[PDB]
């Protein structure tokens, strides 16, 4: 009644919302890995580098708790693409790149992709799909001095921009011109590097700040960095929602002979889901299947006849749901009957239903009609000897209603 | 540059006409379409994958989704009423006598072999072999089995060699294949005495028309084009669609789990809405374009349905309708998304020409031929049928007057005996 | 000297198991058919390194042993230096001085450690990080690089960040080798029931390949 | 029951209406549907953000509407170009097509208005009393094989007769309604009647 937008309802088969099996437990499979990342030894050292030389650590084999970081008072910015860090937690990646330098305040905006200019140039680009997180803080009271704090510098000349984590060293003297350099500045010849000369009394602007940019290895190759999680005992057979390494799904899981090469973590099927895993702990192929899911119809007479209903779950087994199992699907409130008659309401796969004798819904397979042998031999004919006017009734469609609709109206009122 | 075929000087002139003295009964195969698989694509699972976040997305495009599944529902009771309307053209289940006593013809390839799983033909089980589900996608069966298909043929077909075209217009009556084959004789203005007279050689060209079927059908792959071509649309048609779950749209990521397991609610819903608004532009084209196609499949299944009535339950006076050849009978078989009608057809094959005049003057009265043309060996004149070289002698039984010699353009002087 | 490359040199393109599907990608490959540069030994000079090298010996006594990437080749500035023998590689990425002729006697910012036979091998760098496939197989053919399908699976991958243009193979004294260059190309993969790569098409190579 | 041939036309048009309209309430994903509300609430650099969402949805939801009324007016085409081809065949005509106008053989048919379609009243000759009898393709008589001009032959038993095919008609068998052809020893299962001469 609610699916036709209806207080009464027509003889027929009608589907109302779909089933679906809902999933039994929630699972979760991580890596084994028992270590915790060295952050302190990044975000607590001492040093950070000059932007034309930036340093890169590689984590990796270890549990890494981001909320320790974006938790933390201490960090002045903490921009965040392709990735919330609420969710870094519940993640797990190849290897994390975490890349480090101290630049003036100013600078900082330059630290993005898309970014264009001197930093971005000429010290340290950032390809444009950059998955990861730009953490960044002022230091004015540990890396800034009375007269001037030298000791870190930037490329203020280069002959041609970086490709994203392009690194170069050079010390050469930057031609500008005609002007034969040969290793000696001059006009049109410049030394390619210059300090920001750091006094506390510096503007925010020229204040020194501490960056890092932590960089993930986010693919289909097998983790090592993980977030801080419980893994749970494996479920099999059985639909349950799970989380492999960061892949969150629903599904039933099986053993598989899926003859995986050692390097492979993941099967895909044709639209990009994923249709077998690796176990990280124990290395076992497991196919993932859906979780079972079908039509369900609901069959009746006619509401100006009775209320009595049936209900068919399409293509379901009865065991995941009287109750009848079919080639069409789960069959249930319906009379299951041995006799065969004409199809008022067509079920599928041969099967029909109707309201009989006292009465309650029936099914059954239907009847295409009578078996007839016709009495034929090489010297029999039949001539009928009477007849019949018929007056047989067809109607036929010549029109529909005919519509204008100004669009202009219709859409902008 | 092609050949748009041989060149041919057909030999006219005011007094020259052919007429075949021979004939061969063709046995030809045309394949029709009737329905195609009953796909159903749960709309809200396809775009959402069992995600509650896009799926309450979803809600913000009103009724779109309800829509699609009513435009896929529609299409589907439609493929179940085009072969109701093909197949279900015969009332009572009729089954041949259990001696073959039809004349010399010869309808084993093309009736049920009791020995199969589902008792098919031996044509059916060729046709049945040389024509060759988790993302929301669902296949609904038909309502009718091929078992039940089978039986509509069957009853269809033993109809029509016990009975002529009598159980379409009444209840099935009884005749003699070769007394049924005669009428259709009648049906193509060739004299029945020819098919008497030629019995057993007509069988024989039969027999080996459908012998030349069987070769054809067991050798050919090409045979079932048609069929193969509208499997292999909708093959390709679901194949896209299930691709286009892989596209981003413009998303960071085409896998919906990675949205959601990476971004916060503020952000992952204008990533999940370019995506729901791709796979949703994906669907209504997969749609749109299965509407089109299934007002195709719908055009011949109309035209199956009717190649049924007038070629299987009838005999067709419409040129090239049930086959090329002046038409004599039909068959149906039954084959996997379609139906195949065997139509058996008359060709002449051995042309004789002649001198021929319009009319003939007797008495000075002009005489023209009932039923037939007039025709000469080169000294004799003969009226003889149309189709059939069968020269009789020019007589007042097979000639009509009207008027006298003097207004014809074309008349020739002759006796005409009087009996 | 030159000879055909055939059809060597395919590497699995990314670590997700396939089975019973055409994939279509985009990468740096060794186009089919190209034209192989061929060197004997029983001969290691500096050579460009392009868009990534595609680099295949036939083997008996394991003669050739390492090489050399860069661009000065002359501690002015970094290169990437690859020893091996099996058993053992060593990596790094220093400021080396190299001789006038580099072969094995029978600022280090990054360091890392680990005929009968074909051995193949391909090298790339993008985005600074640095790439490592490889293969062998027995062989019969003594005379050249045989004509027939094996593809070639991941072993390495560093973070280097360090530019390349040239490089050289390393040679071990008390044999040939083969060089052809990789470009940008699309690729059709016949992953087949076991996930194996057991085909390809070359799109670009001609109009039946593209159809 | 019959006439929901043009009821399911008139549902379907009214369900596309009511779709089209319903569809106006929908937010398409900006703040509100209705479009007064919009420009009452947000200035003019916010509101062409959210109206344009609604001029998008509300244009797919047109396009929608008007590609499916597009192939529904092809299927009712389909359906005006059959009947009007049953108003030739069989109002104007009396068709000799199998099941064309009506099952049994067409003898005529009427046209009756109906609401955004035809009714025909196919009046058609249907046999109705079957009965059995013997039966012989050709009769053997001075050695002639005899033929029937139209007709069949027949016997009650231990008579022959010819009738017409659709309707029991015994006629004496006589040289008027049989043509001869041959000798008799070709036919299959010819029969050693007389036939009268008239
Ligand atoms: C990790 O998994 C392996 C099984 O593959 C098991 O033998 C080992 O004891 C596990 N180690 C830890 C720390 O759980
Ligand atoms: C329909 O129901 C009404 C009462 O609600 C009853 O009077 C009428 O006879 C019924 N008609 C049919 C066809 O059952
Ligand atoms: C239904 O499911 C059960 C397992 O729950 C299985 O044993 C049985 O064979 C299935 N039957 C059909 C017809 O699918
Ligand atoms: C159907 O008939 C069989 C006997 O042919 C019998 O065993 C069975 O119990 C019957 N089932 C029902 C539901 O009547
Ligand atoms: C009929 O006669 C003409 C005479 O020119 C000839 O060209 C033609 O081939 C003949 N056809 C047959 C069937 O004998
Ligand atoms: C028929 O045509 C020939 C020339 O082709 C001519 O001699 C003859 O007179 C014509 N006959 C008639 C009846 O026109
Ligand atoms: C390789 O290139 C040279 C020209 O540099 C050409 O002469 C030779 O035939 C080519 N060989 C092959 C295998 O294509
Ligand atoms: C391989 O080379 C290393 C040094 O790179 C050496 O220590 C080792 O002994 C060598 N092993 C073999 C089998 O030659
Ligand atoms: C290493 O780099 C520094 C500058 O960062 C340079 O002064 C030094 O000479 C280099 N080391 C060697 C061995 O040349
Ligand atoms: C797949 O691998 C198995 C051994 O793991 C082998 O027996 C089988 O023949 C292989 N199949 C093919 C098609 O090569
Ligand atoms: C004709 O005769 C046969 C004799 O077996 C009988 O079965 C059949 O029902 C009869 N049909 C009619 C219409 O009398
Ligand atoms: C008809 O068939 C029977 C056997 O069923 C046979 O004895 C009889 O001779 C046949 N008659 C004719 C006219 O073929």
């Amino acid at each position: 009644k609610c699916t036709l937008k209806s207080f009464t309802v027509e003889k027929g088969i009608y589907q109302t919302s779909n089933f679906r099996v809902q999933p039994t437990e929630s699972i979760v499979r991580f890596p084994n890995i028992t270590n915790l990342c060295p952050f302190g030894e990044v975000f607590n050292a001492t040093r950070f580098a000059s932007v034309y030389a930036w340093n890169r650590k590689r984590i990796s084999n270890c549990v890494a708790d981001y909320s320790v970081l974006y938790n933390s008072a201490s960090f002045s910015t903490f921009k965040c693409y392709g990735v919330s860090p609420t969710k870094l937690n519940d993640l797990c990646f190849t290897n994390v790149y975490a890349d480090s330098f101290v630049i003036r305040g100013d600078e900082v905006r330059q630290i993005a992709p898309g970014q264009t200019g001197k930093i971005a140039d000429y010290n340290y680009k950032l390809p444009d799909d950059f998955t990861g997180c730009v953490i960044a803080w002022n230091s004015n009271n540990l890396d800034s001095k009375v007269g001037g704090n030298y000791n870190y510098l930037f490329r203020l000349f280069r002959k041609s921009n970086l490709k994203p984590f392009e690194r170069d060293i050079s010390t050469e003297i930057y031609q500008a011109g005609s002007t034969p350099c040969n290793g000696v500045e001059g006009f049109n010849c410049y030394f390619p590097l210059q300090s920001y000369g750091f006094q506390p009394t510096n503007g925010v602007g020229y204040q020194p700040y501490r960056v890092v940019v932590l960089s993930f290895e986010l693919l289909h190759a097998p983790a090592t960095v993980c977030g801080p999680k419980k893994s749970t005992n494996l479920v099999k057979n059985k639909c349950v929602n799970f989380n492999f390494n960061g892949l969150t799904g629903t599904g039933v899981l099986t053993e598989s002979n899926k003859k995986f090469l050692p390097f492979q973590q993941f099967g895909r099927d044709i639209a990009d889901t994923t249709d077998a895993v690796r176990d990280p702990q124990t290395l076992e192929i497991l196919d993932i299947t859906p979780c079972s899911f079908g039509g369900v119809s609901v069959i009746t007479p006619g509401t100006n006849t009775s209320n009595q209903v049936a209900v068919l779950y399409q293509g379901v087994n009865c065991t995941e749901v009287n109750v009848f199992q079919t080639r069409a699907g789960c069959l249930i409130g319906a009379e299951h009957v041995n006799n065969s008659y004409e199809c008022d309401i067509p079920i599928g796969a041969g099967i029909c239903a109707s309201y009989q004798t006292s009465q309650s819904v029936i099914a059954y397979t239907m009847s295409l009609g009578a078996e007839n042998s016709v009495a034929y031999s090489n010297n029999s004919i039949a001539i009928p000897t009477n007849f019949t006017i018929s007056v047989t009734t067809e109607i036929l469609p010549v029109s529909m209603t005919k519509t204008s609709v100004d669009c202009t109206m219709y859409i902008c009122g | 540059t092609m050949s748009l075929g041989a060149e041919n000087s057909v030999a006219y002139s005011n007094n020259s006409i052919a007429i075949p003295t021979n004939f061969t009964i063709s046995v030809t195969t045309e394949i029709l379409p009737v329905s195609m698989t009953k796909t159903s694509v749960d709309c809200t699972m396809y775009i959402c994958g069992d995600s509650t976040e896009c799926s309450n997305l979803l809600l913000q495009y009103g009724s779109f989704c309800t829509q699609l599944n009513r435009a896929l529902t529609g299409i589907a009771v439609e493929q179940d009423k085009n072969t109701q309307e093909v197949f279900a053209q015969v009332k009572q289940i009729y089954k041949t006598p259990p001696i073959k006593d039809f004349g010399g013809f010869n309808f084993s390839q093309i009736l049920p072999d009791p020995s199969k799983p589902s008792k098919r033909s031996f044509i059916e089980d060729l046709l049945f072999n040389k024509v060759t589900k988790f993302n929301g996608l669902t296949v609904l069966p038909p309502l009718l089995t091929d078992e039940m298909i089978a039986q509509y043929t069957s009853a269809l077909l033993a109809g029509t060699i016990t009975s002529g075209w009598t159980f379409g217009a009444g209840a099935a009556l009884q005749i003699p294949f070769a007394m049924q084959m005669a009428y259709r004789f009648n049906g193509i203005g060739v004299t029945q005495n020819v098919l008497y007279e030629n019995q057993k050689l007509i069988a024989n060209q039969f027999n080996s028309a459908i012998g030349k079927i069987q070769d054809s059908l067991s050798s050919t792959a090409s045979a079932l084009g048609k069929l193969q071509d509208v499997v292999n649309q909708n093959a390709q048609a679901l194949n896209t669609l299930v691709k286009q779950l892989s596209s981003n749209f413009g998303a960071i990521s085409s896998v919906l789990n990675d949205i959601l397991s990476r971004l916060d609610k503020v952000e992952a819903e204008v990533q999940i809405d370019r995506l729901i608004t791709g796979r949703l532009q994906s669907l209504q084209t997969y749609v749109t374009q299965q509407l089109i196609r299934a007002a195709e499949i719908r055009a011949s299944a109309n035209l199956a349905a009717t190649k049924m009535s007038e070629c299987v339950l009838g005999q067709s006076k419409r040129v090239d309708f049930c086959g090329k050849g002046y038409h004599l009978m039909s068959f149906p078989q039954s084959a996997p998304h379609g139906v195949v009608f065997l139509h058996v057809t008359y060709v002449p094959a051995q042309e004789k020409n002649f001198t021929t005049a319009p009319a003939i003057c007797h008495d000075g009265k002009a005489h023209f031929p009932r039923e037939g043309v007039f025709v000469s060996n080169g000294t004799h004149w003969f009226v003889t049928q149309r189709n059939f070289y069968e020269p009789q002698i020019i007589t007042t039984d097979n000639t009509f007057v009207s008027g006298n010699c003097d207004v014809v353009i074309g008349i020739v002087n002759n006796t005409v005996y009087d009996p | 000297a030159y000879t055909n490359s055939f059809t060597r040199g395919v590497y699995y393109p990314d670590k997700v198991f396939r089975s019973s599907v055409l994939h279509s990608t985009q990468d740096l490959f060794l186009p089919f058919f190209s034209n192989v540069t061929w060197f004997h030994a029983i001969d290691n000079p500096v050579l460009p390194f392009n868009d990534g090298v595609y680099f295949a010996s036939t083997e008996k006594s394991n003669i050739i042993r390492g090489w050399i990437f860069g661009t000065t080749l002359d501690s002015k500035t970094q290169s990437l230096l690859i020893v091996n023998n099996a058993t053992n590689v060593v990596i790094k990425v220093c400021e080396f001085q190299f001789c006038n002729d580099p072969f094995l006697g029978v600022n280090c910012t990054f360091e890392y450690v680990s005929f009968k036979n074909l051995r193949e091998f391909v090298f790339k760098n993008i985005d600074g990080y640095f790439k490592i496939y490889s293969k062998h197989t027995p062989i019969n053919l003594v005379r050249d690089l045989p004509q027939g399908f094996s593809a070639l699976e991941p072993l390495v991958d560093l973070p280097i960040g360090i530019n390349i243009t040239r490089f050289q193979t390393l040679l071990a004294l008390h044999a040939a080798y083969y060089v052809g260059y990789l470009q940008p190309r699309t690729f059709l993969l016949k992953y087949n029931e076991n996930g194996t790569i057991t085909d390809a098409v070359d799109c670009a190579l001609d109009p039946l390949s593209e159809t």
